[PDB]
RNA sequence: AGUAGUAACAAGAGGG
RNA sequence: UAUACCUCUGCU
């Protein structure tokens, strides 16, 4: 996918 | 992609994945509330089974008792207990042909037991229901407090220290009309104190006595509650308690049915799970090589539906007078006991039930003796209704219940019935064109018919499901099923051309069993350890059931191991220990240790594998023999656990002794109740019990026999040792004078 | 806690827990609880799945992906709620799973 | 002959008839009607989303509010919390105080 | 409210 | 009747 919901990169 | 466990069944057969269909890693169900409610369900289908029997009034006790047995044969198959006596007897009659000495030698080694049997043996058992209270309490407690009340009566015979004199006592007991008991009672004294003055609870006893109904209602009485943690089902279900005055009958009669099914090659009982299998491997040996090449075979997967409602204490008696036949009529009418009482039984209805006001935001709770006099206002439908029904049985607050059995009551002789069923089809007795064999357990059973062609099995299916029926029996339409023997069902083993493995059946024992850090180490590895024998426990999944176990134990007893980095209670101790050890390896577990456990040591204790690596100190101080940690128990109760699968059976486990060995401590709720005294008279009967085991050092090991008493016992045993302990050893002359005159001053004091 | 494939150590926080009262007696006696969570989940996309909680929206992040940045708002999934001892004892075992 | 005289005696709808079990045959299970099931695990699932820190501890180790601050010390962004999904039984304003 | 599920918890008892 | 407190209990 493009990015993680349960881990998102911020 | 939807992913669906149960496609795996596609390939994989369902009994090699039946781990799949255990839902056992999940707290299971549990009742909140009262059992009435279950309780008034059991006593109404009890007698809707049985409604077209004979109703009569009791003479000592005015409840009305339905008999169903000898009455109209059933028409339809819904359950019934409408079971012929005649027909029993001809089963037992069958199992006694074909066991030739069986019934001699089941009834002489009764007899044996009936006469050396002691009192005591009632302290060991399950809770039972005490009179004395109208509560379930230990075993013990209630048999000191029915002897306690039977003292002050005029019932005494017990004193030889004999269980057939007890039982005397009961019957002799209720020939009174005026039984005497203490109750217990909160008075509301005042006080001053330096300077008001305050209220002050304290606790009275005041004598009450009972009427010959009330004692006899009393004394027939079997306790209910909820049978909570019951896997498998939807709905709860209601369980019982016998009390004081049947139990020792029930003792004797369950000993002669053990010693009937310890020989019987159907029954299941009491063996345990892998002979169960080797008793299931053999008749299906024996029913191949009976058979010819042109034969068929067919298992029935087989549930007996309501199976406690529908046997019946009447056929009981048939049962244990028909075994008992041509044995001394006192050990015959022994035995009856047990049954009578069982026909005569009065259940109690439980805590009740609680009312709820939306409007006003109050509670309250009623007792299960007001549903007599009670408004109907309060409640819903369906328990209006229950509540009906169960009036025209209520008698003195409990509910007659002659008809049936309830779950809890009693143990094997009603598998000897069933037996009796599966005995009955050998060939050489049908002489049909079918026969069948089989084993069973309860309410579970397995059965093999074989027959010359597919009819055959049907006949066969219906000629035993019929005759089950004229005894009571009534095979679950709904739950059992049938195919060609190769596979079948029992008690939770899969055959599948042998007997697989159903590990998910043991995953709730996998985990720390709650007793101290000594016992659970030990039991938490021979769980895994009998797994990997028992049921299939791969060795990968084995190592890591050892290391989930040891962070299970290090979290719930705060056992880390000394060089973590965690913050407990414990780890600033266990941290000392740690750096003050110089072999760190021989530490335990629960002292901050690392974990010695691989497949190969899983059967060594702990203490015993570490023992070459201890500290001299440490070791020392683990196991000091006087450290206040432990309880000194008798040798019958040491390294023994409780653990539920069966009713509740006693788990041994091997452990050193040292101060891991500890007891958590008491529950304290009673201080706030009537009963709190009971803390004291424990506390006082523990010193005394304490002071005689230093005068018989032995009786921590044998429980010591005698008429005489405690106090004269320890004097005359004083006496001697002072004797030998000069004459021919080592202490002074004045010093034996010193000890004999305070035998004197004691014996003066009575 | 966890250990990426990487092999960096990392300490997660989804929420908060207040614990109510909790004068268990029997073990059916039930603690209320109060769970609030972190979720970029639009709870209005699935609203039958959420009847008992209140979700709020709590602030906004700044997401990397494979070259853009995304901004997604963040919402806090509240409600009441109740366990215990019995089911507090089964979920401390869930490793036997 | 006391079981064979009986059995002669008994009603014969007194069977257990033998019906062939051929998976074909029959249905599919009933399941029930109504509104729809709401989620009832005691913590998200796949609707979770941490806030989490590079840390070398162990797997149980730190003050846990210690390690949740240092979690939300990692955010900003926050907002003044607005209601986005009421919980129609409750008083949502207490959930947002 | 919420837990829960055939009946309960959402503290009980006392200092009345 | 309301509001503080205080004591015991957490399988009894
Ligand atoms: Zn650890």
């Amino acid at each position: 996918p493009s990015y993680s919901p349960t881990s998102p990169s911020y | 992609m939807d992913v669906n466990p149960m496609l795996i069944f596609l390939k994989v057969p369902v009994q090699n994945a039946i781990s799949t269909t255990f839902p056992y890693t999940g707290d299971p169900p549990y009742s909140h509330g009262t059992g009435t409610g279950y309780t008034m369900d059991t006593v109404i289908r009890t007698h809707d089974y049985s409604s077209r029997g004979i109703w009569k009034t009791n003479s000592e006790t005015g409840a009305q008792q339905l008999n169903p047995i000898d009455g109209p044969l059933p028409e339809d198959n819904e359950p019934s207990g409408y079971a012929q006596t005649d027909c029993v007897l001809e089963l037992i009659e069958g199992l006694d042909r074909s066991h030739p000495g069986l019934f001699e030698t089941a009834c002489q080694e009764t007899i044996d037991a009936i006469q050396q049997t002691r009192v005591d043996k009632l302290t060991q058992g399950r809770q039972t229901y005490d009179w004395t209270l109208n509560r379930n309490q230990p075993a013990a407690t209630a048999l000191a407090n029915t002897i306690e009340v039977f003292r002050k009566n005029g019932y005494k015979l017990n004193e030889s220290g004999r269980l057939i004199d007890f039982l005397k006592d009961v019957l002799l007991s209720f020939e009174n009309d005026s039984m005497e008991v203490t109750t217990h009672f909160q008075k509301k004294k005042r006080i001053r104190d330096n300077k008001k003055m305050i209220t002050q609870r304290t606790i009275g006893k005041k004598r009450v006595k009972l009427t010959k109904k009330n004692y006899l209602i009393r004394a027939l009485t079997l306790n209910t509650m909820t049978k909570d943690a019951e896997r498998g089902k939807l709905k709860r279900r209601a369980i019982a308690t016998p009390g004081m005055q049947i139990r020792g009958f029930v003792y004797f009669v369950e000993l002669l049915a053990r010693n009937i099914c310890e020989r019987l090659e159907q029954s299941g009982l009491p063996v345990g799970g892998n002979e169960k299998k080797a008793k299931l491997a053999n008749v299906i040996k024996k029913m191949m090589a009976k058979s010819t090449d042109e034969e068929l075979s067919y298992t029935i997967t087989g549930d007996n539906t309501k199976w406690n409602e529908n046997q019946n204490p009447r056929i009981f008696l048939a049962m244990v007078l028909r075994i008992t036949a041509g044995q001394p009529e006192w050990f015959r009418d022994l035995l009856a006991v047990a049954p009578i009482m069982f026909s005569n039984k009065v259940a109690r209805l439980g805590r009740g039930y609680m009312f709820e006001s939306k409007s006003m935001h109050l509670r309250t709770q009623i007792s299960a003796e007001n549903l007599s006099d009670i408004n109907l206002r309060y409640f819903n439908e369906d328990t209006k209704k229950k509540i009906e029904k169960i009036r025209h049985l209520m008698v003195e607050g409990t509910a007659s219940l002659s008809p049936g059995m309830m779950m809890g009551m009693f143990n094997m002789l009603s598998t000897v019935l069933g037996v009796s069923v599966l005995n009955l089809g050998q060939r050489e007795i049908l002489k049909r064109t079918y026969w069948w064999d089989g084993l069973q357990s309860s309410d579970d059973f397995a059965l093999i018919i074989n027959g010359h062609f597919k009819e055959d099995i049907q006949q066969g299916v219906n000629h035993f499901y019929r005759t089950c029926k004229l005894v009571g029996i009534n095979m679950s339409q709904k739950k059992s099923y049938i195919n060609k023997t190769g596979t079948f069902e029992f008690t939770s083993f899969f055959y599948r051309y042998g007997f697989v493995a159903n590990f998910s059946m043991e995953l709730p024992s996998f985990g720390v069993a709650g007793n101290n850090e000594s016992a659970d180490m030990s039991i938490g590895t021979t769980v895994i350890k009998t797994n990997m024998i028992n049921n299939d426990l791969g060795p990968a999944t084995a190592q890591m059931a050892i290391q989930l176990f040891i962070k299970d134990y290090r979290y719930t007893y705060r056992c880390h191991r000394g060089d973590t980095n965690l913050e407990t209670r414990r780890t600033k101790s266990i941290k000392r220990l740690w750096t003050e050890t110089i072999s760190k390896a021989g530490l335990l577990v629960a002292d901050g240790g690392p974990n010695p456990y691989n497949l190969r040591n899983l059967h060594i204790p702990e203490v015993c594998l570490k023992w070459s690596l201890m500290d001299p100190d440490y070791r020392g101080r683990l196991c000091n023999p006087n450290n206040p940690f432990v309880h000194h128990m008798e040798v019958e109760s040491t390294n023994l656990a409780v653990v539920m699968p069966g009713p509740a059976k006693s788990l041994e486990y091997d452990a050193v002794a040292t101060t891991h060995s500890w007891t958590p401590k008491r529950n304290r709720s009673i201080l706030n109740t009537n009963q709190r005294g009971i803390l004291e008279d424990e506390r006082i009967y523990q010193k005394c019990c304490q002071v005689f085991e230093k005068f018989f050092p032995s009786s921590t090991y044998r429980r010591p026999i005698g008429m005489a008493s405690m106090l004269d016992a320890m004097l005359s045993r004083a006496r001697i040792d002072a004797r030998i302990d000069l004459e021919s050893g080592r202490i002074s002359s004045q010093d034996f004078s010193e000890i004999t005159n305070t035998c004197k001053a004691i014996e003066a004091l009575k | 806690k966890c250990r990426d494939t990487s092999g960096q150590r990392r300490t997660n926080l989804y929420g908060f827990i207040i614990k109510g009262r909790s004068h268990l007696r029997n073990d059916t006696d039930v603690v209320n609880f109060i769970s609030l969570e972190f979720s970029l989940t639009d709870p209005r996309n699935e609203i039958h799945k959420w009847e008992k909680y209140c979700v709020l929206e709590i602030g906004d992040m700044e997401i990397r992906t494979s070259i853009s940045t995304i901004m997604k708002p963040v919402y806090l999934y509240v409600r009441t709620n109740g366990t215990s001892k019995i089911k507090m004892k089964w979920g401390m075992e869930m490793r036997r799973c | 002959g006391n079981i064979e005289a009986k059995l002669g005696a008994m009603s014969e709808k007194v069977n257990a008839q033998i019906e062939s079990f051929d998976p074909r045959t029959i249905r599919e299970l009933e399941l029930p009607e109504g509104k729809f099931c709401t989620q009832r695990s005691k913590f998200l699932l796949m609707d979770a989303m941490k806030l989490s820190v590079l840390n070398p501890a162990h797997e149980g180790e730190g003050i846990p509010m210690k390690d949740a601050k240092a979690c939300l010390d990692t955010f900003w962004g926050w907002k003044k919390a607005t209601i986005i999904k009421k919980h129609e039984k409750g008083v949502n304003t207490n959930y947002l105080m």
